[PDB]
RNA sequence: UUCGCCAGAGUACUACUCGCAACUGCCUAAAACUCAAAGGACUUGGCGGUGCUUCACAUCCACCUAGAGGAGCCUGUUCUAUAAUCGAUAAACCCCGAUAGACCUUACCAACCCUUGCCAAUUCAGCCUAUAUACCGCCAUCUUCAGCAAACCCUAAAAAGGAACAAUAGUAAGCACAAUCAUAGCACAUAAAAACGUUAGGUCAAGGUGUAGCUUAUGGGUUGGAAAGAAAUGGGCUACA
RNA sequence: AUGUAACAC
């Protein structure tokens, strides 16, 4: 019966079923887990249970200057040989059920919120450990096809973030998810953006906009309360480098609709130099803690004009209901004034 | 990986040498048949494929062409048609254009002198000219291509072929020229025999169905035919294979002036015919003049019949029937 | 499909050896024989106990050399003598190469009754032909 | 089809090249087929430049043969010339002088004018139109009017034939009836004409 | 095209009629950065998919010592650069197109790849064209053969005399020290 | 700047009111009850007894030859029938595992027997026990169809798609096709090959195996038996001259 | 003309 036997590789090909049909177009994962050990591993290649002590595989050839005789160790000695094995054995198993815990992004079995860490190093020697990638959407999507039918295909939808004010997204699709985050991972430095941030804190004025049929509007905010932001915004706000923001999203919470909006929305982001340039007079913050003080941010380079701005005595301005009724404290809904955890 | 071709080059030429040394020969005249040969006697593979037999030849033979480096140590390009992506072929478009141009501007010139100097080169059929095949062409410009690049670049050449020719562009132009062999289906003629104070004997094979005949005819006799040391009447009975062994004597109108004695082997009574048939018409050719002999290939006795009997496939019954499929 | 002795499509990564990347259709037409023996001829006798003294030195020589042994053997039969030429890795020790190849010669020497030749190549790693 | 592409049909008629320099026309047909370097195919065994043989016999002797009895198919049809020239001979010395001036003894140009006289004019089709199929009638091909003619031949000599009276001499009564115009296939092909006439009014549906 | 309407001086019967005031002014700074980008070594690319003027643009390049794809533009050549061309390649330092339309009459590939892999450009923009991804156009006549063999000559001798008084400079930071 | 409308879907252009020359009518118009959707626009396959071109080369018709289905016999199934295997069972089953059953093969049945019971050893052997919807190994089919696919790039977003040669975003290592090889000289033809995938297509009974079941029995040996045709049908052989 | 009723990423 020695000549009917087989080869271990054929043996654990037969054995886990990798290539079967159940795991082709996705029947599987309903009663399936097969886990491969190496039986080659701890295999001292002279060992053997009877224990024969061999001059060249188990113990070396010279001793003392002189030819060693083949010899065989104690029972006790077997015991202790094979006592050594086994709990290597159970070492091994031990080191295999202990599992990574998954750090959690914004729930405990979704992909929003995770970050993956820096992103891979370009073709030209380029490395980049200071940004972070974080994954904002993870979607199984389906394709019908001719052959396979069902054909999923998974994309995800990444940004990166130095927290120096570089900020980008992207999106990634793939067979597998692993390929999916590294194609994304890779996209997402190719496109980037840069975010101006008035005292490095926070945006420089009130955003109000709507893209496609999204509608973000965001409000500037002092140092000490910080990002009361939609989680999404919260964590490109993070990679931005902004502490303290309000966000407020209507309509669809579309995830790429957001960050696309988002980024639309703090790219045309208008600053205090350029605001002082294309009016030629100075801009003046008047601090409320500091009083009526009159803290000058930025002042008009080139030439400064004499001519006061036309002081209208009702301003054509549009204004929003919601941010009306805030203000007269109308709102009386119960989610607004709720305390949260840290940002 | 040119420091990989040098060194082949030369661990080429010390192995030459020691092949020289070890069958004893003189290196110096140590030539390639001679490597063939020796390849062939010290490892001997018998495969079906010629090419995966062993082979030590030369180097730059074995390995393909390789691109050169293609910019300096400060990354910018040696061609300047590198950023085009094909530099090579662009730069031959661009060549062949300039010729043709220079050989436009040439005979504007020569037409204001009023001389045409120039004479139409471009029939190179009694040479068999053709030009190159497109994987001819991505061989000399070491790069892939295209087939309506080929064209393009085809078509470029016949505009410039078709004008007046200077020496120069027809220079260039003969570089992607190439010859074919020799286009005939003339037969050699065999030169008839004299043994033994007999005149005008010829020899004749052929092989038609399994059967194999040889055909030994002589012009100095009356019409009768032996084969196999019985009469042609008793050997066939058929009036067509009688009408076969006819056929060519009846062709050339010279039924009755030649002797003919036969050897036939293997196959049946038709095929037996069929080679007799062939194997006269074969040994006819040297009493028989030279358009006769085209006579007899396009009447179509000198070509051999390869209707041989197909392998009986398996499933199926007779190489070509297949079992009764049924639908249901 | 044909299924014999061939190696499937992966995407693109699979290591893969000679003999491993032809199909059986190419035996004698791009690659050999593993096997070289007298018995396999027209008016020849012996044929199933040599192969089954093949089967046996494979099965020997893939056990006898774990993980070491990179592809398969060639056996070469001249003369009553048995020529067993391998492709080893180099990851034991040349004691215990030297050990595995004097105790292989005398036990299947005095096995088959026969004189054995132990012909080697070590090799660093599996030898590529193709993908990768 | 172990002949490429490249290869003819061979030209067998031995006064095709015995008189070539008449006609300038065909003297270039064929200096171009000989300096085209063309292939010949092997000529086949049945045809042959023998003046005694003629094709129309030897696609009939290939209609008779069942099988692959050649010689079988070949002894019938030498039985069958054979019964008509002796019928010929027979009528020929029984008769007066005008009528052994009127009878015709050769069977080559009997049999080729009783398939001649034979041979349907008009053929007919079955067309699908509105879930039903209709018989047009069509002309046919001058291949197509021999075929038909020799296969009513043969279909009526295996048929009604009885089991002592033997085929040739069979094959030879229905040669002289044909030749005669009072066949039993002089009257199918009639029928068939009836039947085209009467399905006339069909044949702008071809 | 609705862009040109600042750089039109006007229309003549139909016809559009350019500022050359504004070519001038345009082309004074084109030149400038031409000449300037071939001074501090920077490859520089002149592409003109135009089959009137092909050979005429490729042999201006020949004798500049620069680099020209006045033939069919693959469509990653500028964006998938390491793929297409070589391991390492250092991608272009400026791009002349002397035509931003291709032969359909759409604006080509290479401005907006240009305008992805943030490579400057001068342009030269017709009545018909897009001036707003060039950072350096120039409104002037791209069809007459006399313009455009007067732009090619131009950047002949832009490209001329500024590797020629980079030698020069060259030479005299060699014999400073 | 105004006016009329819109508060999930079905119930519902409905029940009950007001008004009307309308009396099987029109307008206005709910609720009880049920569901977690009802919907609008798209992307890609699939399909079409939808239309237009080019075709089919033993393939559809026109058309050629020889057969089957009718008879006898051989052989394989389906049904009944016995104490008396199993598998296949649309194309892709049906002289198929079997290039092969009087005992043996034999896994079936009836009587009897043996339980560290092939092996150097094993609180162990051994199982033709179940799952081919766990598999590997070997195949069928689309199929002599040309497509599959890793790694990149683009799209005023990206479900996905990626071509214009006087070229308008595609490069693409590789696998197939092709090329090469065999039928002892070319050529043709045949053979061989034919990727990724589809049919959870066939095979735990070539062999090994994961999982689930036995261990004085679902295991191991001896003897004797495996019928048969009420019927139907497939493929062949011999004929009907 | 039709082919009901237990598919999972
Ligand atoms: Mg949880
Ligand atoms: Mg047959
Ligand atoms: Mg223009
Ligand atoms: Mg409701
Ligand atoms: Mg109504
Ligand atoms: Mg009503
Ligand atoms: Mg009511
Ligand atoms: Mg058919
Ligand atoms: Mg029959
Ligand atoms: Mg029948
Ligand atoms: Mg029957
Ligand atoms: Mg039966
Ligand atoms: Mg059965
Ligand atoms: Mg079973
Ligand atoms: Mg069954
Ligand atoms: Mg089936
Ligand atoms: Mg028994
Ligand atoms: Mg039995
Ligand atoms: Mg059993
Ligand atoms: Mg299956
Ligand atoms: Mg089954
Ligand atoms: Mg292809
Ligand atoms: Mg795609
Ligand atoms: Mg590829
Ligand atoms: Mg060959
Ligand atoms: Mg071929
Ligand atoms: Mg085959
Ligand atoms: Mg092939
Ligand atoms: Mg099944
Ligand atoms: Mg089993
Ligand atoms: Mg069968
Ligand atoms: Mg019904």
């Amino acid at each position: 019966s020695f000549f009917t036997k087989l080869t271990a590789d054929e043996l654990w090909k037969g054995a886990l079923a990798e290539s079967g049909a159940g795991a082709r177009k996705g029947r599987g994962k309903r009663t399936k887990k097969k886990r491969r050990k190496d039986l080659n591993r701890g295999q001292i290649i002279g060992e053997g249970r009877h224990g024969f002590l061999w001059p060249g595989l188990n113990i070396p050839l010279m001793r003392n200057g002189a030819v060693q005789t083949i010899a065989q160790r104690s029972k006790e000695d077997q015991e202790k040989v094979e006592a050594d094995m086994v709990q290597q054995r159970e070492e091994w198993d031990r080191r295999r059920k202990m599992k990574v815990k998954r750090e959690r992004g914004w729930s405990g079995n979704t992909w929003g919120g995770v970050s993956l860490g820096p992103p891979d190093p370009g073709p030209n020697g380029e490395t980049y450990d200071d940004f972070d990638t974080r994954i904002l959407e993870v979607r199984n999507v389906f394709n019908m096809t001719a052959k396979e039918g069902r054909k999923r295909s998974v994309r995800v939808l990444v940004a990166v973030g130095n927290g120096k004010g570089a900020a980008g997204f992207a999106i990634g699709k793939a067979t597998e998810r692993a390929d999916a985050f590294r194609k994304a991972k890779n996209r997402a430095v190719h496109y980037l953006h840069y975010i101006e941030r008035y005292e490095d804190h926070t945006i420089y004025h009130d955003i109000s906009l709507k893209f496609k049929r999204t509608h973000i509007k965001m409000k500037k905010q002092p140092r000490g309360y910080g990002l009361h932001c939609h989680r999404a915004i919260m964590t490109i706000c993070r990679l931005i480098g902004i502490k303290d923001l309000y966000a407020k999203v209507s309509g669809s919470v579309n995830m790429l609709n957001l960050t696309r909006g988002l980024f639309l929305g703090l790219s045309r982001q208008e600053t205090h130099q350029q605001l002082a340039d294309k009016k030629s007079l100075h801009v003046v913050e008047f601090r409320e803690e500091c009083g009526p003080l009159p803290i000058v941010v930025a002042s008009p380079q080139g030439a400064l004009r004499k001519d006061p701005e036309p002081e209208d005595e009702v301003p054509d301005i549009t204004l929003d209901w919601e941010d009306v009724k805030a203000a007269q404290g109308m709102k009386r809904s119960v989610w607004s004034g709720l305390k949260r955890a840290a940002t | 990986t040119v420091d990989f071709i040098k060194k082949q080059i030369e661990e080429f030429n010390i192995g030459k040498r020691h092949l020289a040394n070890m069958m004893g020969e003189d290196p110096e005249t140590f030539t390639q048949e001679d490597i063939d040969r020796a390849i062939a006697y010290l490892f001997p593979s018998g495969l079906f494929e010629k090419r995966a037999r062993p082979i030590m030849k030369h180097p730059e033979e074995i390995f393909p062409k390789q691109r050169a480096i293609q910019w300096g140590e400060d990354g910018r390009p040696f061609h300047f048609l590198f950023y085009t992506g094909k530099q090579s072929y662009y730069s031959l478009m661009h060549d062949t254009y300039g010729k043709l141009l220079d050989v436009e501007k040439h005979h504007n010139q020569l037409r204001a002198k009023d001389l045409l100097a120039e004479k139409t080169k471009i029939l190179k059929d009694p040479i068999g000219s053709r030009w190159l095949i497109k994987e001819e062409l991505e061989e000399m410009l070491v790069e892939k291509l295209s087939d309506q690049d080929y064209a393009q670049f085809i078509r470029l050449l016949e505009r410039l072929s078709a004008l007046p020719c200077g020496a120069t562009e027809e220079d260039f132009v003969n570089r992607f020229r190439r010859s074919i062999p020799i286009q005939s289906k003339k037969q050699l003629i065999e030169p008839l025999q004299y043994d033994e104070q007999g005149m005008a004997f010829s020899r004749g094979e052929g092989k038609r169905k399994t059967a194999k005949a040889e055909v030994v005819v002589y012009g100095q006799g009356s019409g009768r035919i032996d084969v196999n040391g019985v009469d042609y009447l008793l050997y066939f009975p058929v009036t067509q294979d009688r009408e076969q062994l006819m056929f060519p004597l009846h062709f050339l109108d010279r039924l009755g002036k030649h002797d003919m004695t036969c050897a036939v082997s293997g196959g049946g009574r038709s095929a037996q015919a069929g080679a007799v048939r062939l194997a006269m018409a074969r040994a006819l050719c040297s009493f028989v003049t030279e358009d006769e002999v085209e006579w007899m290939r396009q009447a179509g006795l000198l070509t051999a019949d390869p209707r041989v009997r197909e392998r009986k496939k398996p499933g199926q019954e007779g190489a070509r029937r297949k079992f009764t499929w049924k639908k249901r | 499909k044909n299924r014999a002795a061939r190696v499937r499509v992966s995407k693109g990564d699979k290591p893969v050896t000679y003999e491993e990347a032809h199909a059986p259709h190419y035996i004698a037409h791009r690659k050999g024989w593993l096997s070289l023996h007298t018995g396999n001829l027209d008016g020849e006798d012996h044929a199933a106990e040599r192969t089954v003294e093949d089967v046996f030195l494979r099965k020997f020589m893939l056990g006898t050399f774990p993980g070491c042994l990179a592809d398969q053997l060639v056996l070469k039969r001249r003369a009553n003598q048995l020529e067993i030429c391998a492709l080893v890795l180099r990851q034991l020790p040349p004691h215990k190469f030297y050990f595995l190849v004097g105790y292989s010669e005398t036990l299947l020497s005095h096995f088959y009754k026969c004189p054995v030749h132990l012909h080697l190549q070590t090799v660093p790693s599996k030898v590529v032909y193709k993908y990768i | 089809s172990r002949y490429g592409p490249e290869y003819k049909d061979p030209q067998i008629d031995k006064e095709y090249y015995r008189k070539p320099l008449a006609e300038q026309t065909e003297e270039e047909k064929y200096e171009r087929d000989f300096k085209k370097t063309q292939l010949i195919k092997a000529a086949p065994a049945t045809k042959t430049s023998s003046v005694f043989e003629d094709p129309v016999i030897s696609k009939f002797t290939n209609m008779m043969m069942k099988g692959g009895n050649k010689v079988l198919a070949r002894s019938l049809m030498t039985q069958t010339l054979e019964a008509v020239k002796r019928k010929q001979f027979a009528k020929y010395h029984a008769a007066s002088a005008e009528e052994q001036a009127t009878i015709e003894r050769n069977p080559y140009t009997i049999f080729h004018q009783a398939l001649k006289n034979c041979e349907p004019v008009i053929g007919l089709v079955p067309i699908l139109k509105g879930g039903h199929f209709y018989q047009v009638p069509v002309p046919l091909a001058d291949r197509r009017r021999r075929f038909l003619a020799m296969k009513w031949m043969i279909a009526e000599c295996r048929e009604k034939k009885h089991r002592r009276v033997l085929m040739p001499e069979k094959l030879s009564q229905e040669l002289l009836e044909a030749f005669h115009n009072q066949g039993p296939v002089i009257k199918r092909k009639h029928d068939m004409h009836k039947m085209a006439e009467a399905n006339r009014a069909l044949a702008h549906y071809r | 095209h609705r862009f040109m309407e600042p750089y039109l001086f006007g229309s003549r019967l139909g016809q559009d009629i350019i500022d050359l005031e504004q070519t001038a002014a345009h082309l004074q700074l084109a030149l400038n950065f031409t000449a300037h980008v071939a001074y501090r070594e920077g490859i520089i690319l002149f592409v003109s998919r135009h089959r009137q003027f092909a050979h005429l643009i490729e042999t201006t390049a020949r004798d500049c010592g620069e680099y020209a794809h006045t033939r069919y533009f693959k469509g990653g050549l500028l964006t998938n650069a390491p793929l297409l061309l070589g391991p390492g390649v250092r991608l272009p330092d400026l791009i002349i197109f002397l035509h931003t339309l291709n032969n359909v009459f759409e604006p080509h590939v290479a401005v907006r790849d240009a305008a992805k892999m943030n490579i400057p450009t001068v342009g030269i923009v017709d009545t018909n064209c897009n001036p707003a991804l060039i950072t350096y156009p120039v409104p002037g006549n791209d069809d007459s053969p006399p313009a455009v063999r007067l732009f090619c000559r131009l950047f002949q001798v832009a490209i001329s005399r500024a590797k020629e008084k980079r030698r020069q400079v060259e030479a005299l930071y060699r014999l400073q020290g």
